[PDB]
């Protein structure tokens, strides 16, 4: 959507670049997961409320 | 010859971008593992010795 939002012709040209979109998605997902992990490490240190 | 040079240069650029991407990710990941190694070393000294 960032590059070829709603454009079939543009999308087909992106396919010539292989995995670049996949890699970008993985990197951002990895960050998102990490951010919840960080919160838990700091605050959820006890299992008793 | 000149037709090939255009096509060859296009592949070279694409492949160089792929290597640069790879290396950048490895550098970032290496910093992460180093931080772990430093922690491990700290624990070794403080809790084992």
């Amino acid at each position: 959507m960032y590059i070829c939002g709603d454009s079939t012709e543009c999308s087909n040209l992106l396919l010539q670049y292989g995995s670049f979109c996949t890699q970008l998605n993985r990197a951002l997902t990895g960050i998102a997961v990490e951010q919840d992990k960080n919160t838990q490490e700091v605050f959820a240190q006890v299992k008793q409320i | 010859p000149p037709e090939a040079e255009v096509q060859i240069d296009r592949l070279i650029t694409g492949r160089l971008q792929s290597l640069q991407t790879y290396v950048t990710q490895q550098l970032i990941r290496a910093a992460e593992i180093r931080a772990s190694a430093n922690l491990a070393a700290t624990k070794m000294s403080e809790c084992v010795l």
